[PDB]
């Protein structure tokens, strides 16, 4: 119940009274850990953007990272670095475009690499986490290109160099599964598995078509690279789960996040990052609310929690705020992070009880993407 | 006011988020930064790409195809933000997807998002 | 009068006595069984047509007369864009001005002059009777009047519902009488959200009552010479088809190489394509557009030849703003566009789609 | 009654009903006129900023210009162009700094010049309009440098080139009076007159000291280049008026904008652009409220209008909002523009009655600076 | 929350704009973006330049010189914005002026504003204030 | 004990019998009338001092003893910065270790070694009595105890309030007894907001109980050789004064050219300035700092010579992060600083300010 700013005043007052000297200097952020959480602010399409590095346990901003236009954040699951693919222009929003990737030290936050991407190849889109993605080893960053056609760019983080573009079919998102492989979701309702070398036509294989043309799969599926679990809601709260851990796609049984009576009464998922997945608990969290069928990017006030294996509902939390995105820490007794784009506040909840524990406000203009490292 | 309620089109104010043509807009109405309903503001560049939605016009009972186009090459306007998603499909059906910055074809290679126009291109069918 | 004038035009249209050797009528090159285009093979295939002498080939592809009556008369709009007219280069203002030109062209029907045309009309008592009822006694004695009257009748006939019936599947679908296949529907969505719409829709915005899938403007899309056609036409290896700039009174070198945007109605059945019949397949015509957008090497190759498309005949004034859209059509979208364009086939030509498919 | 959006809905419905076609295109801003007003948003020290071009008559945004870090806007009084001195960095707020001047066409808003300033010489400070200044011929832009010492940079807008830095004494602000001369305000309490040829130390001439050390002159004086009138309020609402029209400084009788009993009951000027001067009306406008001595940057809810030659209060308006910055159109029957940094709203007032006519909201993040052309 | 009332310092919460040491701060409290009362957040560069103020400490009734220093090279933090102006003098008295981006001396030539620290550098009494 | 020790050191301090020819006392070079510095004009002017032999000159400016007792003993702090000690290069740990070095330095007092020092102590009946009472009978018959005891007395004397009275105007102002003039106050405000406070203040933050206007660190501010001093010293024109690196046990090349930040107390009356007395005027010393900040021609020229300052004696390890502050001191701030610095003059030397 003492706030951090109160504790700080108390401590400063004591140093003054005691004659204690200290050198003004640049702080290091505390070492990354499971309760570190990143909030990216795409700032409703502004040319420049911000990421907030947050201690979820203390509910303290421990740093920030500046970015350009609709950057794609990635966080190495092991805590060793963070990175983004970003876009700047020579005159704010006009002039020569430079796309680049920066890699940052997670405690000093200094850029340790700045790697130009030739020919301005990034997909500019409202931020979808899985449109830029690290391979599990951390050495390669894969970014999606839409124009002139779906393609995927390969960046060597270890050599700090752009490598190549890969031509892919009419597919979307990048779920890497290995140093040289990733999956994408195709217009035709299949997944595409893409395996690529330094040179040569990548090997592309499609799964069977796993959803009908009129079942719509949201832009913000949750993907646990460490579990190979792709958790993909539909507009109706039907949840496809795809197991990629074998290195090939296995389709798991569908579950419904909502009951028939809920669905008959207009319950549907909605928001941005509508879904989270806690690896250790094998639990899905889905933002849902009563809503018309085409209000699917609106905030929601409820999180249903369900057992990913059985589809059994474990909880329905009344979040008590307009939540657009959720994610969870990947530790035991996880935190359930509930980001409100409209309140520019991350609410931090106990994920077991749903109780709000604390909050971090003033997180930019339009914060929408929560990222955590899965360090365990 | 209820964000989750069914969107109710009107054909009486183009700057409001319930204006009928805006049924799938994402961003800012260009009319609010010096453009107009179907024209871009000065200094910005008009994309040739578009997304489309079928939007019901309560004036005439007809549904029209609105092929949104972005005005590009400036920082986001910050005026009249709206996000509607009538019939809006995910990114893999990109002609009906609206998180994409549809600035392609804009002069000078402009790709930053400033605002969106809402021109009609046909009757829905 | 309206009925009768067209009925006269109907007779003239099919009358080969309007060609020097009496071998050729409009209908010979604009064959009603082929959406009024020329099914006949010549030295350049179906690219260009053979005249009444049996030897002379034109340098341009015979266009459909279907829906040509919807094209406005040639004019320059307020934005300095030329629009409308007849012929691929707009050099005729309208159908009536156009009608007399094949008659006198030694590469087409090859009548020596207006008097020879009128002498032919006089030989036929039905024409004396029909022309006289509409245009007055002795009309056929005056070659200028007879020729103008024959053009008028022919323009009238081309304005009938027979030429523009609006009974394509597309029309039926826009009436709510049936639905597109899902491929056709995707094709329509692509057509209306991609750059095609910037040229192949009547209007910039809003809805047209009688859509013919052209804005009637003039664009250089950077087509190469059709070498076999150009050889057959005999115009020379150093000849440049300047398109609209050939129209008398057009002097602006920025119009060099621009041609009238064709209606895409019946496009499925009126191959080969473009002003010089250079592409034989509808899919090719569509794929040509990827050359401005795709970074794939194949986008530079004409699939019908396996060779580069070729240097533009006219390398300047290309419509790069519209053409360089930043987005490549993948095969599924090309397939979709084919399906959609096939829906633009008039009801009576639907049986022709079997063979093209 | 009918708002802009409503009128537009009706016109669009009519065009649809009539079958009227129109080409989607880039609009041209209406020609510059007296009622055009520019609001600059320094955005509370954000790295990129925005300027809003507004038709004050209709209360409509008619365009925007993007800027960098704390840019200094200028507007040619004749409406022929606008310009700014701006600062960008190669990576949002870090990396190589580029200071530059852009000149813009006032109806297409296209940049017509982009002139790099060597050695990053701009003074980075919350935006003071008279820290960057056009000479009356519009051929030269003069900007202030603070580091390593007060200096003034000369930028040739005609030749589109930076010329050179002028060494000055310990002075601040730049009030150009002629193609080759401007005044500054010095620490010792004088104005300095700086005449620059094309070469050599300039010639510098101090006025008398005109205020004591303990009299504090605000950072936002009003300066009418066409009138030669420098209007300089102090913390207490005392107003220095300095006539520079003759080429040399002559000090007008000092004036008080508040009465003794107001002073005594706590009335003081406060805000950002606290003062406006209407050239043809020879009239001063001062933002005031009841406030403590050291709350001199806070918003004010009142404006007093006073005659410049007499000191007589002509009006006291209750603005009905928290106002940080004021300016006026320089036409007959001028608008009084009252910009609320907090509301991000330009309130457009009839300068005569003080009635609120209309307003333009959503003007960025922290708009502070209103500029108009004096076209008459 | 009466913006024009006399500013009343407290010695109980440094993230609040009424914290005694922030008596002439302009911008953002570094403690809200990962710095501390007297240290800059990670990634930023500490300027050697300052403007100073004498700030009254309600706790001991002493007045201390606070030499504010900016942390630079980042876009403005956007958290705990504050502007106070106790003793603040206009730009021609730059030693007490707080609109100036006091980023001089910062490593890497950083001159963008992120936030400000509030360290004590002495005891005070100024003639003004 | 503490009084009596210091009182013995007071006798020794002025006693020329601690020099070879009995011509020189500590007080000869550290003259109490000149804030314990050397008023005597030699070869190289006042830049350096002459020893007992009448001909040996040193290669460093004789520093004040005032406030030297507040310098911590030499140590490396946890940030890796060396701090404290005595002599310009910190080579003595503290006052006690410093005191015997002049006595034996052939270029200064020139006693042959410790026994010679003892013997001179035995010549004076007063010393036998004074030393014996504090350190015990026979202290003077043992050269080592005698010399250490003399050094201890000297250090104790230098720790007396007399050497560090804190009665400068600055002290009086900080007690609320007096106000600064406007110029002095400006000078103080400049001092504490400009780079000077990064080095000439005891602490980084908070308030010092006994400010001596030095953080006791070592910095190379990039000074040139004092050519005439160097000539007079006889060290060779090839010689390089490496400052702190010359302290035994310091090997770190980063320390070459670094010298102890002097206390600015009494600075106004202890010219010439810097470790080598290269600048005669206080204003010049202050202007030297502009060479790092100012892009004006004048900044490159030593106004005492009319010529460029000179290349640094040691080009490496300049404290550029501190010195390149991005701001130039205008003449007005230099005046303000002079004025402020003069306020750090102890009461008894206020008469010396002209
Ligand atoms: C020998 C073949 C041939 C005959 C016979 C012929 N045409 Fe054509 N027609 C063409 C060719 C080739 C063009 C395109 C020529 C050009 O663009 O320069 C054409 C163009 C036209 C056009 C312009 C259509 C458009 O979209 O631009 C009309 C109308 C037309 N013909 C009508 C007629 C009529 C009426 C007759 C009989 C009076 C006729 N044609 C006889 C080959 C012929
Ligand atoms: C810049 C204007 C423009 C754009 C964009 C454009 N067209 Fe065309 N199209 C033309 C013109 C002009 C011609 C005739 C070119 C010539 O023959 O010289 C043409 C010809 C065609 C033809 C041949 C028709 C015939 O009768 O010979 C087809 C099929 C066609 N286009 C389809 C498309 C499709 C599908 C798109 C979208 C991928 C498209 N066009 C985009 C201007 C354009
Ligand atoms: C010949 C002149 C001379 C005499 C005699 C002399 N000194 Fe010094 N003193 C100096 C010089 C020169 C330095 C600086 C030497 C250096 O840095 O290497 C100095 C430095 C010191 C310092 C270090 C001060 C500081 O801030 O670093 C102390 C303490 C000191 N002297 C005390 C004494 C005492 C005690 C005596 C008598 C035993 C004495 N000095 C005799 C010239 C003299
Ligand atoms: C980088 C730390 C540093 C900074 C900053 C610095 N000084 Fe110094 N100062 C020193 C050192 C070290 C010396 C002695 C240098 C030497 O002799 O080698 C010194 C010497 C002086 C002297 C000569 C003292 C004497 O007894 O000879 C004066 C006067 C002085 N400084 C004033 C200032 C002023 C005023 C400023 C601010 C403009 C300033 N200094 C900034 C480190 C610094
Ligand atoms: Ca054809
Ligand atoms: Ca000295
Ligand atoms: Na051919
Ligand atoms: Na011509
Ligand atoms: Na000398
Ligand atoms: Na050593």
């Amino acid at each position: 119940q003492e706030t951090q700013g109160q504790a700080a005043a108390r401590a400063a007052a004591a140093d003054l009274a005691a004659g204690q000297d200290d050198e003004p200097r640049i702080l290091e952020a505390p070492a990354p850990d499971a309760r570190r959480v990143y909030v990216n602010d795409p700032a409703h399409f502004a040319a420049v953007t911000q990421q907030f590095v947050i201690d979820g346990e203390a509910g303290r901003v421990i740093g920030m990272i500046d970015g350009g236009f609709l950057p794609n954040p990635v966080v190495a699951d092991d805590g060793s670095f963070i990175a983004h693919a970003s876009t700047v222009f020579s005159r704010i929003a006009r002039g020569e475009r430079t796309d680049y990737v920066e890699v940052f030290d997670p405690v000093t936050l200094l850029p340790t690499a700045d790697i130009e991407l030739p020919d301005a190849p990034r997909f500019l889109v409202g931020t979808y986490p899985w449109m830029t993605s690290l391979t599990p080893d951390g050495k390669t960053l894969l970014f999606y290109q839409f124009s002139p056609a779906p393609a995927v760019g390969v960046v060597d983080l270890e050599g700090k160099a752009f490598k190549r573009m890969l031509d892919v079919p009419d597919c979307y998102h990048i779920f890497p599964t290995a140093p040289d492989t990733f999956f994408m979701h195709c217009r035709d309702g299949s997944l595409a598995k893409v395996a690529f070398g330094t040179e040569g036509t990548p090997e592309i294989t499609h799964t069977e078509v796993f959803h009908p043309e009129d079942e719509f799969l949201i832009n913000h599926p949750a993907y646990s690279q460490k579990a190979g679990r792709l958790v993909w809601p539909t507009y109706t709260g039907k949840i496809h789960q795809i197991d990629l851990s074998s290195g090939d796609a296995k389709f798991l049984p569908a579950v419904e996040a909502l009951t028939e009576a809920e669905r008959a009464d207009g319950w549907r998922p909605g928001g941005w990052q509508q879904v989270a997945y806690h690896r250790a608990l094998d639990r899905i969290y889905l933002l849902v609310d009563q809503r018309d069928e085409w209000r699917h990017k609106t905030a929601s006030r409820f999180v249903v929690v369900l057992d990913a294996k059985t589809g059994e509902r474990l909880a329905k939390f009344e979040m008590g705020h307009e939540i657009d995105s959720i994610n969870v820490s990947q530790d035991e007794k996880p935190l359930l992070y509930a980001l409100s784009t409209g309140d520019k506040t991350l609410y931090i909840h106990d994920a077991e009880s749903g109780e709000e524990l604390r909050s971090v406000n003033q997180l930019g203009h339009g914060p929408q993407v929560i990222t955590t490292a899965d360090m365990g | 006011t209820d964000p989750r309620a069914k969107w109710v089109p009107q054909d009486n104010d183009i700057q409001a988020c319930d204006y009928w043509r805006h049924c799938s807009i994402d961003g800012n109405i260009c009319d609010c930064s010096g453009g107009s309903l179907t024209n871009c503001p000065p200094g910005t560049k008009l994309a040739t790409a578009s997304w489309v939605a079928s939007c019901y016009n309560p004036t005439d009972g007809q549904s029209y195809l609105i092929a949104y186009r972005d005005c590009c090459g400036y920082n986001v306007s910050g005026r009249c933000p709206c996000l509607n998603t009538e019939g809006e499909l995910p990114v893999y059906r990109p002609e009906f997807a609206n998180d994409i910055i549809w600035c392609f074809g804009a002069e000078d290679d402009a790709m930053t998002y400033h605002c969106t126009i809402s021109p009609i291109v046909g009757k829905a069918s | 009068a309206d009925d009768a004038l067209a009925a006269l035009g109907a007779q003239l249209f099919v009358d080969p006595a309007l060609s020097r050797n009496a071998t050729q009528s409009c209908a010979t090159c604009h064959d009603p069984a082929r959406a009024f285009t020329d099914p006949r093979e010549g030295k350049a295939g179906l690219a260009v047509s053979v005249g009444d002498d049996g030897q002379s080939h034109g340098d341009r592809n015979t266009p459909t007369l279907g829906y040509a009556a919807l094209v406005p008369a040639f004019h320059r709009d307020a934005n300095g864009k030329y629009k409308g007219g007849q012929f691929w280069d707009g050099r005729a203002d309208d159908l009536k001005q156009q009608a007399g030109q094949p008659m006198l062209n030694p590469v087409q029907m090859a009548m020596p002059d207006r008097a020879a045309v009128a002498a032919r009309l006089r030989d036929d008592p039905a024409y004396r009777t029909g022309f006289e009822a509409l245009f007055g006694k002795g009309v056929l004695d005056d070659p200028e009047r007879a020729f103008d009257a024959a053009a008028e009748a022919l323009a009238a006939y081309q304005a009938t519902g027979e030429f523009s019936p609006f009974d394509s599947k597309y029309d039926r679908v826009m009436r709510g009488e049936e639905k597109f296949t899902p491929l056709e529907e995707f094709g329509y969505t692509v057509f209306i959200t991609w750059n095609c719409r910037l040229c192949h829709m009547q209007r910039k915005q809003g809805v047209a009552e009688r859509e013919t899938f052209t804005n009637f403007e003039y664009h250089n899309i950077g087509l190469p010479v059709n070498e076999t056609a150009r050889e057959a036409s005999g115009l020379g290896a150093d000849h440049v088809d300047h398109g609209l700039l050939a129209r008398p009174g057009i002097e602006d070198p920025a119009q060099s190489g621009r041609f009238k945007v064709p209606s895409l109605r019946n496009v499925a059945v009126t191959g080969p394509y473009m002003h010089n019949g250079v592409f034989t397949d509808l899919r090719t015509a569509i794929l040509f557009y990827n050359k401005y957008t795709s970074r794939r090497p194949e986008a530079k190759i004409n699939p019908e030849t396996g060779a580069p498309w070729g240097e533009p005949e006219v390398a300047r004034n290309l419509s790069l703003a519209e053409l360089q859209s930043g987005l490549m059509l993948d095969d599924g979208r090309v397939d979709a566009l084919v399906a959609f364009l096939e829906t633009l086939t008039d009801r009576r030509y639907e049986p022709l789609l079997e063979e093209s498919r």
